């Protein structure tokens, strides 16, 4: 074991873990939506379909 | 120094360089330079010792002289045309005065003498700010007036800077002086391509800033300011030594490391307009920078220097304050060559 | 005579000697501001007399 | 929130936690004295935290678990070999002296950090300011060379200047023959080899250098063997002192902030102990250094950070 | 006993899947250079009555 | 600099509306894959520096690294493609606008072009 | 039997103020470990 | 051709994800499998090269070199797992990572269709070799050697880059196919002369030339066994491949410009053959033999005739294999005796008979014994030079004699005579060393069965 | 150009040379800097008044303001130098070399 408090505890800091996971998910869905909007806009501007 | 005072001085330095880089008036640019110098002087003296005091004195004297000649150039340009806008600046005498003033502010040869000394006197944190951030404003002013720059003077000063940095770096054992001479050589490299294309100047500035940042934060992590003190960290943090060797290889300019991208590009940009001798001279001279980087790498990681007994105690303790942006800086300093074409986003 | 003496003397050893001499000459400054500020004055005069005189 | 510049910016200051009972207390005495029991009693009566004397394996009790490590991995020196063979040709004497000085420096940093963070005082059993008496005793007896004491002086000059001296210094004065009698009566087979000249040199260095120097910055309370048992009297003398001469009342909040940022992060505390000075006693070759470092890394809880060692039962690693 | 053997020898498929991915990548690269398929003056040829491409 | 001064150029846009007429890079673009690989390498280096199990210390941190690198790389690639397209468009427009400076020369065949022969001997 | 590694004699070349010591720079002293020169006994 | 490149980039993490005692087995097995896969590029069209994509193409000159590199990696792994037994797991993995990165860079170098990419990878090969030499050497000179091995290269190759970009500013492209199809003669002018020098000097110093060979003995002596293998077998052939690729544009300036280089190559081949006789070291003799053979290859490339090109390719492959085998044979004795002196351990035939047989076969293949591919390349080069000038044979003939002499000299000094009477730690040869020798020697005979695979595109 | 402009420019050049000569002291160089600033102020105000640039009239004043800052800065450093050495001589600033 450790005689010190071990600032990294036996369980992770769930606040920071949740913040990081939420940030990753938000960025991924934002990228997906942005790509969809961009391809739709390109198709509309070029008149392809 | 109080943390509030320190952060407000840093913010004032950044505000001064922002004022330089966003102003269309010559007087506002001069005001930004003055604010930058005034708020930068105490930052060097955060840790008080006679060496820091004399480094601050030399820096202040050099910057004050440069500002004086810069203002004289502005006044002469106003005299020969009632224009305040930062523009072509047709007058040759005023343009020469401004070129010399900005060269002294940057540290180009033969105005390089203050760079190795001041870096030696100040702390690594202070030194990092001086070598990285204090180059944006003069380079921006040079970029705005690049079309009027006389190629002969600028190229002569750039070649002198490269030669002097390469030769001076060969002799130093202190890490801060090595970094200062490397900075002089890099300033020469970026200044060389300025009359032809400022996009390459900006790209070289970005890559040099990334490499110098990674170098300095690695040096701060293993608190060593000399070659022998750096020869001990293999017995404490070998990963730091390996990353440091890779970063030194990148700074040397070896491919496929990122440090090869600016030089190559610059050479290409100088070949598009019938400049052949000068890039060859620059490459053969930067071989010297590579040599002393290689000597540092030999002393640091590729060999194992004898250690001390008390180092055993250091084995039981961890580094408390951890720099967040160090891994990103290392990665951008080494593995970013295949994304070379993205430089088109810089114009 | 050829490999260990003269081929070493011409390309590598001469280069090392010249670079060492130049490094010693460049990096030997006493640190006094007076001397290299006088050098700054000389540089300013040379630049203002040798570059912009012809336009 | 871990203390730092931001924690200092809003809220937390140091001078608002000092309750006039900080009183960094250092108890000094010659070999085999009653200084340890006196220090424990003073700490108990005054309500301060007692710091036992920094041994060879003091740093082992602060990291990981309190169990000491092997002598090869920590210290690389022994007191018994110094007592049996003080003039050994492997440089054990100065290696032990330097390791003990570094351990005392670490203990002083720990005590200062505790006092600044909590406000409760500390009672040490020997400080870095009185560690040089053993060095002078070794040098005068020919146990160590002059280059060793020069290296020690350089390390002390670059290290001890960053801290503050103890508020009050307590000295227990015991005559040399009484010390020899107590050593003989103790029973440890190695301490019976301590010559009288060694103890005499220790006490001479003490009385001639340490106390006169500390009298200019602190308050010195010399005692005797007979009056060192009634700890109530010494507690009364301590609590009826006039603390106005040292630099402690001349400390501002910024100075305390800098000192607190320095005492934690023990790497900066021990930075200047391993200066690149190549003395045969302390210098270690590359091969032995590599072997010993590899051996230390293979310890059960020393491979990774103190919270990322699955060997010692740490869980949820992949989410920390 | 699949657990231990799999957890110890899962590294023995990285090279084969790398080879398969390399073949797949070559084909993808291949599909982008069909600008002159069945248009060379030397190999121009009328199609079979069921085939649609000369080569893939 | 050549493209710093250009008519109808908003200063700090980083992505003009005119750039929306170009096809966006695919999400499986090899450059985006390299950006994600760079993020993974940065995460591994972060794990190594902090003295943590390099491969599997923090999965959320590595995921955030990769996501941030990919997110920045998408827009960087978009801007780079826009800049190259603009350069090509300007070059073609200038070539068309000045036919005298880029004339169509004759197309001679090798049967009438006389090239001197260098024997190897 | 084992790979050669630097010793004290090889390490001491990088201990001076500068490499390539000439007669003029032979009296140059290396800077103090902490960048604090000792106070001068200035009689004022 | 990503089916070969990707498996190497997968060899990297599987090496980094293997068990502590299973790294060598996995590395050897999968490197052998990758070499077997790369053996499929030998099917070459007689008309033109195989153009897989816009970046990678394979010719009749590239395929034997690729096969040689992919076959080399397992041999280096086998030879490296003897002196690295006491190393830690992380450093062993780092060594294997350096070897894998070097192979990957070589593979991408030999097939790059664009000259700037070829230069980038041909210079990227410098970092792993330098790290290996300066980190896993044995003596204190290795650092110096590394410095030489770096700068002698870079000072010769930095101008080339400029020339390359200059060409791209003049012709408009650097793709090899466009360069070959749109090639135009070079007029006689100082500008074109310096362009020729810039394009040639890098590959000249990478061979190396006689006057620029000083780095090779240092690099090949102070490097570990695998470093010596990769330096003497494939890393030398980079200059020859580059010259054979770049001489297309240099005509007709080459005929005037090749006289000093041809003279240097011939006289230096004679000089290095003579130097091999009076050598007290064992690895230096092999290094100077490599120098002589590469000088012959330089002459072949410079005279620029199809027979010379065929002989150059054959000699390159044969010399790579033979020098690798000789270095391994010397390394076994060095591990036995812990010294590099040639006359220290004598009469080893009475103690190690099979190793004596391997030494005899390697020495026989070193002195161009018929019908081995060494003699095929040497004889083609000699015939081409004789057509170039009837006097050259004299020099060539001289070299041949000297070659045989020093080869047999070594074979007589280390194997024949009586033992030293005081080296009692010469254990019997392991299975690993004999297997390494057999895997070195059998491909030479198998290739001399079917030589058209290693005769290059001019066949 | 009239003789007044050339006299002001010559004064600025003389002040710049005097700053660059560095005889013995440090206050003398600060005086040279202040003289250069005064010459710049005079030149700027003469140019502004001659061409009737109305809005530019506050330009010199701002100049003067920053001049004060520079002077203050220099004086501060001088004090520290004195407190380190008891004398403002520039010969003592030689702890750092190139
Ligand atoms: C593209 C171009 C990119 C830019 C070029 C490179 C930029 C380089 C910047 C140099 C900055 C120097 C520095 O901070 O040290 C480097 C630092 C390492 O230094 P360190 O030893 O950790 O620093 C010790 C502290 O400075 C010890 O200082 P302290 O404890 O006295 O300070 C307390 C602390 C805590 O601060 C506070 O308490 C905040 C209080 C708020 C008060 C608000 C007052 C407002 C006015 C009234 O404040 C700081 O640490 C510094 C704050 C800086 C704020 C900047 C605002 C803009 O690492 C970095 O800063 C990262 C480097 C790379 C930055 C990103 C570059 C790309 C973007
Ligand atoms: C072109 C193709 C790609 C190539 C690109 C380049 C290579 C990749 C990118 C590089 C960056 C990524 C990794 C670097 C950071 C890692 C840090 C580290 O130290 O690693 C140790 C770490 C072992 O540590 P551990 O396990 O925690 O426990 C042992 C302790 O750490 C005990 O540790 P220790 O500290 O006690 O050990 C001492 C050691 C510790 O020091 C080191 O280990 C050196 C660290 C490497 C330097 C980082 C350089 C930064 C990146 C620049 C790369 C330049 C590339 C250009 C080519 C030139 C190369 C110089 O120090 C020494 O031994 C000193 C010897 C001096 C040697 C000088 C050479 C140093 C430079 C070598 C750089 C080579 C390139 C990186 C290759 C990968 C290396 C991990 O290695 C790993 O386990 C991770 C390696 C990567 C894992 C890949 C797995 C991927 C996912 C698995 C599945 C695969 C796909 C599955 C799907 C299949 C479909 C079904
Ligand atoms: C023409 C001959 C026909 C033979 C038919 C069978 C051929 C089988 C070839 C097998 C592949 C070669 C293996 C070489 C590695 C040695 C293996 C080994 O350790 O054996 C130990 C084994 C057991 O002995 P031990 O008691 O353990 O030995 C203890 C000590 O080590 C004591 O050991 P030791 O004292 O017995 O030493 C080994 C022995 C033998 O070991 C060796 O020396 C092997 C190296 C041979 C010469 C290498 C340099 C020349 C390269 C020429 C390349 C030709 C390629 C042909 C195709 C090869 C396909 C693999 O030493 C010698 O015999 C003197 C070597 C010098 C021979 C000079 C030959 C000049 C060229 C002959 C003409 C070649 C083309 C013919 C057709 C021309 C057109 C009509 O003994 C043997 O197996 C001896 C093998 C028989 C000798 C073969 C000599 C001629 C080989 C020429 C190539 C094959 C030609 C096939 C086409 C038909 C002809
Ligand atoms: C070498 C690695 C460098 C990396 C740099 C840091 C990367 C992360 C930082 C986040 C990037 C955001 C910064 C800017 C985004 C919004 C601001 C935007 O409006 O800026 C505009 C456009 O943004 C910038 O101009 C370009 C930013 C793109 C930076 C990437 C270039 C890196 C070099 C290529 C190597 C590959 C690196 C890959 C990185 C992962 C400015 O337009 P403009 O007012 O008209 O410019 C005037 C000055 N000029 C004309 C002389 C240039
Ligand atoms: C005009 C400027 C042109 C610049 C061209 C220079 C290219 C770079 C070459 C670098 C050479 C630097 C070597 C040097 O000066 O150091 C001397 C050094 C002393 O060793 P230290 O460890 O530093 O000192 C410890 C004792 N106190 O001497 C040595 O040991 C030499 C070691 C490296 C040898 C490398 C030789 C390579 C030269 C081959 C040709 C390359 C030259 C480049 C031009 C070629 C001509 C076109
Ligand atoms: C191991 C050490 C080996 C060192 C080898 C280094 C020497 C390499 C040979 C010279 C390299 C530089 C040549 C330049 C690169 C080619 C570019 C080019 O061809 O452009 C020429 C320009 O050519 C030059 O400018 C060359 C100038 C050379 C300056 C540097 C000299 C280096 C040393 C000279 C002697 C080296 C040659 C022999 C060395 C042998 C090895 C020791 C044409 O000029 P344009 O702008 O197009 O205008 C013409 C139409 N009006
Ligand atoms: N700097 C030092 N050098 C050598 N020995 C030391 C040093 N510091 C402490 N010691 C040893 O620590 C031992 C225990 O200390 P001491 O106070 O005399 O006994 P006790 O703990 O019973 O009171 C002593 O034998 C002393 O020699």
């Amino acid at each position: 074991k450790f005689y010190i408090r071990e600032p990294p505890h036996g369980s992770p800091d769930w606040l920071k873990v949740g913040l990081t996971l939420g940030t990753s998910v938000f960025l991924w869905i934002y990228l997906i939506k942005q790509h969809k909007e961009d391809v739709l806009e390109y198709k509309r501007r070029n008149g392809l379909e | 120094m109080n943390p509030i005072i320190y952060t407000t001085l840093i913010m004032t330095v950044m505000s001064g360089t922002m004022l330089v880089m966003i102003s269309s008036h010559w007087l506002l640019i001069w005001i930004g330079f003055e604010m930058n110098l005034l708020a930068m002087i105490p930052v060097l003296m955060k840790n008080f010792n006679p060496r820091a005091t004399e480094a601050a004195t030399k820096y202040f004297l050099t910057q004050a002289t440069a500002s004086m000649m810069l203002m004289m150039a502005i006044i002469i340009n106003l005299l020969y045309s009632g224009q305040w806008t930062i523009t072509k600046m047709f007058n040759p005498v005023a343009m020469t005065m401004m070129t010399m003033a900005l060269a002294m502010k940057l540290g180009l040869s033969p105005f390089h003498f203050w760079v190795p000394e001041v870096t030696q006197g100040i702390s690594l944190q202070a030194g990092l700010l001086l070598l990285t951030w204090q180059k944006l404003a003069p380079l921006s002013v040079l970029c705005q007036i690049s079309q009027s720059i006389n190629p002969n003077l600028m190229l002569t000063m750039a070649m002198l800077s490269i030669l002097i940095g390469g030769w001076g770096g060969l002799n130093q054992t202190q890490l801060r002086k090595i970094m200062a001479y490397s900075s002089i050589a890099h300033m020469g490299w970026m200044t060389a391509v300025l009359p032809y294309n400022t996009t390459m100047t900006i790209l070289n500035l970005l890559i040099y800033i990334t490499m110098t940042l990674a170098m300095f934060m690695l040096l701060i992590h293993s608190s060593a300011t000399t070659t022998l003190s750096l020869s001990h960290t293999w017995n404490k943090m070998p990963v730091i030594t390996s990353l440091m060797m890779v970063t030194l290889l990148s700074m040397g300019g070896l491919p496929p490391l990122s440090g090869f991208m600016p030089k190559w590009m610059i050479i290409q940009e100088m070949t598009k307009n019938e400049s052949i001798i000068m890039p060859t001279l620059m490459a053969m001279t930067a071989l010297l920078n590579l040599y002393f980087y290689m000597r540092l790498a030999y002393s640091s990681s590729l060999t194992m220097f004898p250690s001390t007994n008390n180092m055993k105690m250091k084995w039981q303790f961890e580094h408390t304050k951890q720099m967040k942006l160090l891994p990103t800086m290392i990665v951008l300093s080494t593995l970013v060559l295949p994304m070379t074409p993205a430089l088109s986003s810089l114009n | 005579l050829l490999d260990l003496i003269w081929l070493e003397t011409i390309l590598p050893k001469t280069t090392s000697f010249i670079q060492m001499k130049m490094s010693i000459m460049v990096s030997n400054q006493k640190g006094l501001i007076k001397l290299y500020f006088l050098s700054f004055l000389i540089t300013i005069m040379i630049s203002m007399t040798l570059f912009n005189y012809h336009e | 929130l871990q203390y730092g510049p931001l924690a200092f910016v809003l809220g937390e200051r140091t001078t608002r936690k000092l309750t006039e009972t900080s009183k960094v207390i250092t108890v000094d005495g010659n070999i085999c004295s009653g200084k340890g029991r006196l220090a424990r009693e003073i700490a108990e009566k005054l309500g301060l935290r007692h710091f036992p004397e920094a041994g060879i394996h003091y740093a082992d009790s602060t990291t990981g678990d309190g169990k000491p490590l092997d002598v090869q991995l920590s210290g690389n020196c022994s007191l018994e070999k110094f007592y049996d063979d003080p003039k050994s040709n492997d440089g054990n004497s100065y290696r032990l002296q330097s390791w003990l000085y570094a351990s005392r420096l670490l203990q002083y940093a720990d005590a200062l950090e505790h006092l600044l963070s909590t406000g409760q005082g500390v009672v040490l059993e020997r400080s870095i300011y009185s560690d040089f008496v053993f060095l002078e005793a070794m040098y005068r007896q020919g146990f160590i060379r002059k280059q060793c004491v020069e290296h020690y002086n350089e390390v002390k000059k670059v290290t001890a200047c960053e801290y503050l001296p103890p508020h009050v210094v307590v000295y227990v004065d015991v005559p040399v023959p009484e010390i020899q009698s107590r050593i003989q009566k103790k029973g440890n087979p190695h301490e019976m080899k301590i010559t009288a000249a060694y103890l005499q040199d220790i006490e001479n260095a003490y009385k001639k250098t340490f106390l006169p120097e500390m009298s200019e910055k602190c308050e010195v309370l010399q005692y005797s063997a007979r009056e060192a048992e009634d700890a109530e009297k010494v507690v009364e003398d301590i609590e009826y002192l006039k603390c106005d001469k040292g630099p402690w009342p001349d400390q501002d909040d910024r100075t305390f902030h800098r000192l607190r940022m320095l005492v934690q992060n023990k790497l900066e505390v021990l930075n200047y102990t391993t200066i690149p000075v190549y003395l045969p006693e302390i210098t270690i070759g590359a091969h032995q250094s590599d072997r010993v470092f590899q051996k230390f890394t293979e310890l059960p809880g020393r491979k990774y950070s103190p919270g990322y060692n699955e060997d010692v039962g740490d869980k949820w690693i992949w989410l920390k | 006993n699949v657990l231990q053997i799999v957890r110890d020898h899962w590294v023995h498929i990285l090279v084969p899947v790398g080879f398969v991915f390399g073949c797949y990548l070559d084909r993808r690269s291949d599909e982008k250079l069909t600008a002159f398929r069945n248009k060379s003056l030397l190999f121009k040829r009328e199609l079979r009555p069921n085939e649609e491409v000369t080569w893939k | 600099t050549m493209m710093s001064g250009r008519p109808g150029r908003v200063p700090l846009q980083f992505l003009p509306n005119e750039a929306r007429s170009l096809p966006p890079p695919k999400l499986t673009d090899p450059r985006l894959v390299y950006m994600g690989f760079l993020g993974y390498c940065s995460g591994l280096i972060d794990n190594a520096i902090r003295r943590r199990p390099v491969v599997s210390a923090g999965l959320h941190r590595q995921l955030l690294y990769v996501t941030s690198f990919v997110f920045f790389g998408y827009y960087l690639l978009k801007r780079q493609d826009y800049m190259y397209a603009l350069r090509d468009h300007d070059m073609f427009a200038y070539v068309k606008s000045h036919p005298e400076d880029f004339p169509e020369k004759d197309k001679k065949t090798y049967g009438e072009i006389l090239e001197e022969f260098h024997p190897v001997r | 039997a084992r790979q050669w590694q630097p010793d004290v004699e090889w390490a001491e070349q990088f201990g001076g103020a500068v490499m390539y010591p000439t007669k003029e720079t032979a009296h140059w002293k290396p800077p103090p470990w902490n960048d604090v020169d000792p106070p001068k006994d200035t009689l004022v | 051709m990503l089916k070969i490149i990707i498996p190497t980039t997968m060899l990297l993490p599987m090496t980094w994800m293997s068990k502590h005692n299973m790294i060598w087995i996995n590395a050897t097995v999968h490197s052998l499998l990758i070499s077997l896969i790369s053996l499929s590029l030998l099917n070459q069209l007689g008309e033109n090269s195989l153009n897989f994509s816009l970046t990678f193409f394979s010719d009749s000159l590239s395929a034997p070199l690729l096969v040689l590199t992919t076959w080399l990696l397992p041999l280096m792994l086998m030879a490296s797992q003897s002196h690295l037994s006491k190393e830690t797991t992380t450093r062993k993995k780092l060594y294997i990572t350096m070897l894998i990165l070097l192979q990957l860079f070589l593979i991408m170098t030999f097939t790059a269709t664009e000259l700037i990419l070829f230069y980038i990878l041909f210079e990227a090969t410098l970092v792993p070799t330098l790290i290996i030499i300066t980190r896993w050497g044995n003596q204190t000179e290795r650092l110096n050697a590394g410095l030489y091995f770096l700068f002698y290269t870079l000072a010769g190759s930095l101008p080339l880059l400029v020339a390359l970009v200059y060409i791209q500013n003049t012709t408009g492209s650097l793709n090899f196919l466009i360069i070959h199809y749109w090639s135009h003669p070079l007029s006689n002018s100082w500008s074109n002369i310096f362009m020729w020098l810039a394009c040639i000097m890098a590959f000249m110093v990478k061979m190396p030339l006689y006057g620029l060979h000083l780095w090779l003995p240092k690099a090949h002596v102070e490097a570990p066994i695998a470093g010596s293998m990769v330096l003497a077998a494939v890393l030398l052939k980079l200059g020859g491949y580059g010259m054979m690729r770049i001489t297309t544009i240099l005509n007709p300036l080459t005929n005037y410009m090749a006289y000093p280089f041809l003279m240097l190559s011939m006289w230096g081949m004679i000089m290095t053959s003579s130097i091999c006789l009076r050598q007290t070291d064992l690895k230096s003799l092999i290094a100077y033999s490599s120098v002589s053979h590469m000088a012959l290859v330089i002459v072949a490339i410079m005279i620029q005739t199809p027979w010379s090109f065929m002989g150059a390719t054959a000699l390159m492959i044969a010399h790579g294999l033979t020098s690798s085998m000789l270095f391994c044979l010397a390394n076994t004795n060095y591990e036995r005796v812990h010294s590099r002196t040639m006359i220290l351990a004598r009469g080893l035939q009475t103690l190690l008979p099979l190793m004596a047989t391997w030494w005899l076969v390697a020495s026989l293949t070193n002195l161009a014994l018929p019908p081995s591919i060494n003699l095929i390349g040497e004889l083609f080069i000699i015939t081409a030079s004789f057509s170039w000038s009837n006097i050259t044979i004299i020099l060539m003939g001289m070299n041949m004699m000297i070659t045989a002499l020093y080869s047999l000299y070594m074979l007589i000094t280390t194997q024949r005579g009586k033992y030293t009477h005081h080296i009692n730690n010469i254990k019997p040869s392991f299975t690993r060393e004999n297997a390494l020798m057999a895997l070195h020697i059998l491909p030479l005979l198998l290739l001399t069965l079917n030589p058209k695979m290693i005769l290059g595109p001019l066949y | 150009m009239p003789l007044v402009y050339m006299n002001i420019i010559m004064a600025f050049a003389i002040a710049l040379a005097g700053l660059l000569m560095y005889r013995s002291h440090l206050m003398s160089s600060l005086l040279c800097l202040e003289g250069m600033m005064l010459s710049l102020f005079i030149m700027s105000t003469l140019i502004i008044l001659n061409t009737h640039f109305t809005l530019a009239n506050m330009m010199p004043i701002i100049l003067l303001v920053f001049a004060a800052c520079e002077a203050a800065l220099g004086l501060s450093l001088l004090v520290m130098v004195s407190n380190t050495y008891g004398t403002d001589y520039v010969q003592n600033l030689n702890l750092l070399q190139c």
